[PDB]
């Protein structure tokens, strides 16, 4: 089957490309509508595998130098392996000598098509875990956040770094392990710096310090520190906000590391409590007179720091890039804390960016832990520091990358002229990145081909690894076997990837015809892939391998990220920061969210997301992926007159069935979701129904098709 | 055959001493300054608060432009009346404030005459009348006299005080009680020394002595700390803390004050706190290898946390070196020789940069003081570091090349007594004038921004104002000249106060008049900060050139206008006028309008500003010091030793003598000195077993080292900076530095030298 085919090799290689048979012509390829593609996940969770303890052998050829695997052809006799990508012959290592047939290395058998290996560096380098915390907050808020700090602060290794900076008014770098005084370096947070003049200032040498220390050395002193720490002493006066340093106090951050610690792995965890205040990273006026920026006024030309505050956080999330650092954000605040402006730094490196009302919800709390939550043995899912390099079949060139990554401008012969996304390179650059992150890579043509993916990273434990996956599809004359093309196509994997590219469309330049160009591929794919006579709507009929896309994309272009003037500019960043970042699966619940039913007649069922599977005698269970609602059919009254009683043992489960999946999902899910629980008629019942020339407006699911049907039958 | 200083200065003590100076008189002549006696005020200031050149001025323009007289008044506005003479009182006008005339603008004085029933006064500056206000009008006697004429003192002294109204308070409110604020070089320099530890060892003691007044238990005056090495260390000891913090500041070229609370605190409430902090900071930086430091933040800081706590206050800095650290204020290493004939020298006595300037005008506008504890070795430009705490009304303490086991006890008597003096903050003083003249010029650590109002951030009991008077229009010899000096002022416990200093002065058509009203103990104060102030502006061979010829115009104008004749042989100088050669000779041989050989621009540029702020009292000591022998000593029936002219033709190779001119006390011992009294004082056998530079105070000897304490403690009396004591060998010893301090010696030309230079010039008049 083929839908085992995608299975396996999602298991296997941890990718999943739109097509698994692919064209034997660039001409024929730019017809069919969507590129060959593919989810790329580089450290998919794979515990059946090995860590193989020592070093990968590579193609002499200085251009090439791909990894063996097991399309390499080998003769055992004369000890030599060619490379499939560019031919080269490769004499082996000395230490493989007694490679045979029957006993051949690990890297050439096919059930290691994706393998990892560890490197020998030379340098074992501890953990930085550099805090930055906003304190212009309620007490309540901020002890909130200083025990979710120091729980954070027990599960680090003993030998991690550990560092801490504080801002308000100003900005303050406190000195650790100093003892019998607590002592700490201040700076306006009103001026820029550099990291150079940051290093002077503090007293630093070039390239553990009196800043960043040990855990197990000061793991009492920092959380005496962290136990004491108390708001902003300034005061607020009436219709004024206060005034917080959150582009400063980055600026601090990233060059602390910038000058200490660079080429290293670290997280610089900045967790703010609401809008910048003082620039530079200024999110909106010191007076509450004025609103933040909302959708309409940024539109309307009327959000006088937007502009100036980006460019700030963007050339500082450049710089921790190249210097190879994360920058999470933890912002909780009642409004908007310019996550807009911000979002560059969660985005390109591989930074969290995580929402919430208050610090003092069991919402954020659970969500903070999560991040440190610990493999098998004891170490972080965590790996730092990523060098994400493709290689593929002379047929095949890069467009480019989209997701947490960026280029390292690394030109060759696998990067296409016109490129897609992050593109112009065959290396990308990814700080920080879970078994989760999953990029999109988008390729181009010009008896197999085949593309590798080498990944090297610092996995926790300081221990320097390589993650190699290499892949192979079928060639086929698309002039004789279209048939074994349009087999292979994933059309769930399909979705996303041009999801993928309709969303960063939308970040560009580029407006509404976004839904303008969406449509008319999709027209393009059902009059290349259709079954129809030509001017007859009704004969137009799907293939099973094609049918749901339609459908995927009529959730999609509705979606909230294409549709932002219904949410705040701070929330459009976090779905669509997050919906990047995710792995098929979760992704297609984002797009297409999972309505579930449940009821004394049978077990739950998934239903259409429609509201025709509202009905009275129905509890519903919708997952979009960042909330889960439960509805309860007019069940409700029911409810509500308590039938408790001993007599309806079963209405007490079928009540609780739908509740305990929900607590499986509200621990499993990393961006731990809002919950809701509404009934007919309730107040919140409005998230319900809502999730319930171009080619149309916001119409029903089957006038969209009808529309559809037509067009692509003309 | 000239009247020596001594013979002076003996013969008014004998004639004038232990008797009542009761100042009941308008053209009054007061005892010379050095005359111990007491004083009743009777309707006119003091002279402890203020003198003048001359207590009867020339009625008309041209009349003083004969004599070349400088006029000019000496005002020492809280300066420390002995305890045995009757004290100030404080007036309170209601909430109306002090009854001032209209136009005049004059506060209520003995001067104000009261006509018509009492109902309306006639001011005695401008003549104008006024409404006597209903809540102060009395009747009037036969004579005129308010029934309360002896009841209340406005109406009676010539010195009181008056309560402020808000309406004289900036931003017309209450302001808020003053705050010190501690600054300590921490630079390598000061931690070798040892000086660190010391000043914060010593420190905890002091703090209990913050002043206070009477009325209150505790003193209002808050304390703040901060230490410093080219970066700047704040400290938060507020009273809620088991531990102190550290806030350190690196952006020198924009500095700011990290903190509010917890900075400037209450002693007494955060007294644990503190001493926690003073026994940490000498180990915080003992292993600190920093040489280079800034200065100029160090007081745009203090002054910023002054701003930011709405108060006054006064600045603690103490100082080890050149600053030299890449900031504002960064100073050179300049000392470059261009002072004799070459019309610049005024360069060296400026400071480097254009922001000290600034930074002067920018404390004395926030009522922030400067008083510096300076510990040179090397060149430091005084110039420049002390030109802040000049302008700003503050002391400098300078303490050349400072070594533990000496200069500690000088170090920390002049620091118990900063701290103790009696001070007040923000003031602006105005003298206002009766119709005829006005002041025109003003000399003392000041800054003036118009020409009338002279503002003084702070001022204790030592600071002294000199300021010059100008023919405005002709006087009558019949209500002569008046004086009203007001000092508007903020206490240490934050009350708004103005204290009145009246002086009532005659006034005469005749010359005579002029020349027998004169004192030359203040006509030498004025020509001393008249030249050291020029010094800034124009070459010193001009500056003496214009002494040397005012002082034979003002004497060949005597000649020829009063004298009784005689013969062209003499020279014909009055009473008043004695001893003026002498002092005026000696003032042109101070190292300041002196030559570039064996004196340091540092040491010219430290006696320039200490002069600048003298009463008559310090300047007339430190121009004529006091030479006492002490081999002659009576012992155990002893009062002060006579006084022997300065010379070392007064000298013996037997003798033992003590000189002192108030900041430096010498100790002399000739060759031939008896064994007997070497050995009762220095408790060594001989004259070659002593060593110069172990110049501590010895103790042993009970029947003389005694009586040398005794007189060595009476001479420190009245003196504010504690004497550097120098010990010296009589020959081929550090006598080089001694000799300088005999003035009356060649050394420039000798006192008959100018002498005999006055007579060729005052003959080239003609
Ligand atoms: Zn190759
Ligand atoms: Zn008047």
């Amino acid at each position: 089957t083929y839908l085992e085919f995608i299975q396996q090799n999602e298991e296997r290689d941890g990718v999943r490309f739109s097509w698994n048979v692919w064209p034997s012509s660039r001409l024929e390829a730019t017809r069919m509508v969507v590129p060959v593609a593919a989810l790329f996940t580089p450290l998919k969770e794979r515990p059946d595998l090995p860590p193989i303890q020592y070093e990968p052998v590579l193609c002499s050829r200085t251009t090439c130098r791909a990894v063996l695997n097991p399309l390499c052809q080998v003769d055992y006799r004369a000890k030599l392996w060619a490379c499939n990508f560019c031919y080269q012959r490769n004499q082996f290592p000395p230490s493989y000598a007694g490679i045979s047939e029957l006993n051949q290395p690990a890297e050439l058998l096919p059930q290691f098509s994706s393998i990892e290996y560890v490197v020998l560096r030379g340098p074992q380098m501890p953990l930085i875990f550099l805090y930055v915390v906003d304190t212009c907050m309620e007490d309540e808020d901020l002890q909130a956040l200083k025990e979710s700090m120091q729980m954070s602060l027990s599960l680090l290794p003993p030998t991690a770094l550990v560092g801490l900076i504080t801002f308000g008014r100003m900005v303050q770098v406190h000195e650790l392990g100093c003892e019998g005084i607590s002592k700490s370096y201040v700076f306006r947070g009103t001026k820029d710096l550099s990291a150079k003049q940051l290093q002077e200032m503090l007293g630093l040498s070039k390239v553990s310090n009196r800043f960043l220390q040990p855990v197990q050395k000061i793991d009492m002193n920092l959380t005496d520190l962290l136990g004491e720490l108390q708001r902003d002493p300034w005061p607020v006066p009436q219709g004024k906000r206060p005034l917080r340093s959150s582009g400063v106090a980055l600026s601090i951050a990233v060059g602390l590391l910038e000058c200490t610690f660079p080429n290293t792995g670290a997280r610089i965890m900045m967790f703010i409590g609401g809008p910048a205040t003082q620039g530079p990273g200024m999110v909106v006026g010191d007076e509450l007179k004025t609103p933040i920026r909302s959708w309409h006024d940024i539109d309307k030309d009327n959000a006088k720091y937007v502009k100036k505050g980006t460019k700030h956080f963007e050339a500082l999330a450049n710089r921790a890039a190249t210097t190879g650092h994360v920058i999470d954000i933890y912002a909780c605040a009642l409004d908007q804390t310019g996550l807009l402006e911000m979002k560059c730094c969660p985005n390109l490196t591989g930074g969290y960016m995580v929402m919430g009302d208050s610090f003092n919800t069991s919402l954020f709390k659970q969500t903070f832990q999560r991040v440190f939550t610990k493999d098998m043995h004891g170490q972080f899912k965590m790996g730092f520091g990523g060098t994400l390099e493709i290689k593929t079949s002379r047929e095949i060139k890069i467009s480019g990358a989209i997701g947490p990554c960026v280029s390292l401008n690394s030109k060759g012969p696998c990067v296409s002229e016109n490129e897609i996304g992050t593109g112009g390179t065959c290396q990308w650059k990814i700080c920080g990145l879970s078994p989760t992150t999953t990029l999109a890579i988008y390729f181009e043509v010009v008896g197999r081909g085949a593309i590798q993916f080498v990944t090297q990273y610092q996995h926790s434990s300081g221990q320097r690894r390589i993650r190699v996956t290499t892949i192979a599809r079928n060639w086929a004359d698309a002039q004789t076997q279209i048939q074994n093309i349009a087999a292979s196509f994933d059309q769930e994997a399909a979705a996303i990837l041009m999801a993928r590219l309709a969303i960063y469309r939308a970040e560009t330049e580029e407006g509404p015809d976004v839904l303008r160009w969406l449509d008319r591929q999709l027209i393009r794919l059902c009059q290349k892939f259709g079954e129809y006579h030509k001017d007859d709507p009704s004969s137009f009929r799907f293939s099973e391998t094609f049918s749901l896309y339609p459908q995927f994309m009529f959730h999609l272009r509705r979606s909230s990220f294409l549709q932002v003037f219904n949410n705040s500019p701070d929330e459009s960043s976090y779905y669509r920061h997050h919906f990047m970042r995710q792995d098929l699966t979760q992704s297609l619940i984002m797009i297409q969210p999972i309505l579930y039913a449940y009821s004394f007649s049978g077990p739950p069922e998934p239903v259409l997301l429609d509201s025709s599977s509202i009905l009275a005698d129905r509890i519903l269970l919708m997952d979009t992926f960042f909330q889960i609602l439960i509805y309860h059919g007019e069940i409700a009254q029911w409810r509500k007159s308590g039938y408790d009683m001993p007599e309806y043992e079963n209405f007490r489960h079928l009540l609780q069935a739908p509740v305990d999946d929900a607590q499986e999902i509200l621990h499993s899910r990393f961006p731990m979701p809002r919950y809701i629980d509404t009934e007919h008629g309730g107040s919140q019942a409005r998230f319900l129904l809502s999730k319930v020339p171009i080619l149309t407006d916001d119409v029903s699911l089957q006038v969209f098709m009808d529309h559809l049907k037509k067009l692509a039958v003309s | 055959a000239m009247g020596s200083p001594i013979q002076v200065i003996e013969n008014d003590r004998a004639s004038r001493g232990g008797q009542v100076y009761a100042t009941n008189t308008r053209g009054q002549i007061p005892p010379l300054v050095t005359t111990d006696c007491m004083i009743q005020d009777q309707g006119n200031a003091s002279p402890r608060f203020i003198r003048c050149t001359t207590y009867c001025f020339p009625c008309t323009s041209d009349m003083a432009k004969q004599a070349q007289i400088p006029l000019a008044a000496v005002i020492k506005p809280f300066a420390t009346i002995p305890s045995n003479e009757s004290p100030l009182y404080l007036v309170n006008h209601g909430e109306s404030g002090p009854v001032r005339c209209n136009r005049c603008k004059a506060y209520m004085c003995p001067f104000m005459q009261f006509i018509e029933g009492g109902r309306r006064y006639q001011c005695g500056f401008c003549n104008c009348v006024n409404d006597v206000p209903p809540f102060y009008f009395q009747h009037l006697d036969h004579i005129g006299r308010r029934l309360d004429h002896y009841e209340k003192p406005e109406l009676s002294l010539g010195s009181y005080e008056y309560v402020a109204t808000l309406d004289y308070c900036r931003k017309s409110k209450p302001p808020n009680p003053p705050a010190f604020i501690f600054m300590i070089d921490v630079s390598y320099s000061n931690i070798k020394n040892g000086l660190v530890k010391l000043i914060c060892e010593e420190l905890k003691t002091m703090l209990e002595k913050i002043p206070k007044e009477e009325q209150e238990e505790t003193s209002a005056i808050r304390v703040g700390f901060i230490t410093y090495n080219k970066v700047l260390h704040f400290f938060n000891v507020k009273s809620n803390l088991a531990q102190p913090q550290m806030m350190v500041v690196t952006d020198v070229g924009e500095v700011f004050v990290p903190l509010l609370d917890g900075f400037l605190v209450n002693y007494q409430e955060s007294q644990s706190v503190i001493h926690n902090l003073l026994d940490q900071i000498p180990d915080m930086f003992a292993d600190s290898n920093e040489n280079e430091t800034v200065f100029a933040p160090v007081i745009q800081a203090g002054m910023e946390a002054l701003k930011a706590a709405d108060c006054p206050g006064k600045l603690f800095i103490f100082h080890s070196s050149l600053p030299t650290a890449e900031a504002p204020g960064k100073l050179k290493n300049r000392d470059d020789k261009k002072l004799v004939n070459t019309d610049k020298e005024k360069i060296l006595f400026q400071p480097q940069t254009n922001v000290y300037d600034s930074l002067a005008k920018d404390c004395v506008a926030h009522g922030c003081s400067v008083t510096l504890f300076l510990f040179p070795s090397q060149y430091v430009d005084v110039a420049s570091l002390g030109l802040v705490p000049q302008l700003t009304g503050g002391t400098l303490y300078k303490y050349n090349n400072f070594q533990m086991h000496l200069d500690r006890q000088q170090f920390l008597n002049d620091l118990r007594n900063d701290i103790e003096k009696k001070i007040g903050f923000d003031a602006i003083m105005r003298v206002r004038t009766s119709t005829g003249f006005r002041a025109t010029d003003f000399f003392g650590g000041i800054l003036m921004n118009n020409t009338t109002d002279v503002e003084m951030a702070a001022i204790d009991c030592d600071k002294a104002v000199t300021v010059e008077f100008k023919h405005d229009d002709k006087l009558s010899e019949d209500s002569g000249a008046l004086i009203q000096c007001a000092v508007l002022y903020t206490t240490i416990s934050g009350q708004r106060r103005l204290r009145i200093h009246n002086l009532g002065l005659n006034c005469s058509s005749q010359l005579a008049d002029l020349y027998k009203s004169c004192e030359t103990d203040a006509l030498i104060n004025f020509f001393a900060k008249s030249a050291f102030k020029a010094v800034l502006h124009q070459p010193l061979k001009v500056i003496r050139e214009i002494l040397v010829n005012q002082t034979a115009h003002m004497l060949a104008c005597y000649r020829k206008n009063c004298a009784s004749p005689s013969a062209a042989s003499q020279l014909i100088l009055p009473d008043s006028m004695k001893v003026l050669p002498v002092y005026m000779n000696c003032l042109l041989k101070n190292c300041v309008l002196l030559s570039r050989p064996e004196i340091s621009t540092d040491e010219r540029a430290y006696q320039r500003q200490l002069v600048m702020t003298m009463g008559v009292a310090d300047s007339q000591l430190f121009f004529y010091p006091q030479l006492l022998p002490i081999h002659t000593l009576d012992v155990k029936s002893t009062m002060l030793p006579a006084a022997v002219r300065c010379s070392e033709s007064r000298l013996s190779e037997e003798g033992i003598f003590l000189l002192a001119n108030g900041l430096h006390m010498f100790l002399w011992l000739g060759v031939s000195s008896p064994p007997e009294l070497i050995q009762g004082i220095f408790n060594v056998p001989s004259f070659a077993h002593i060593n110069t530079d172990m110049t501590l105070l010895p103790e042993v000897g009970n029947p003389y080292s005694q009586q040398l304490r005794m007189i060595m403690g009476i001479i420190q009396q009245k003196r504010p900076y504690s004497m550097k004591l120098t010990i010296v060998k009589q020959r081929e010893q550090p006598e080089m530095v001694f000799r300088q301090f005999l003035v009356e010696d060649k050394g420039g030309s000798s006192y008959v030298d100018f002498l005999c230079c006055v007579h060729k010039e005052i003959c080239q008049l003609l």
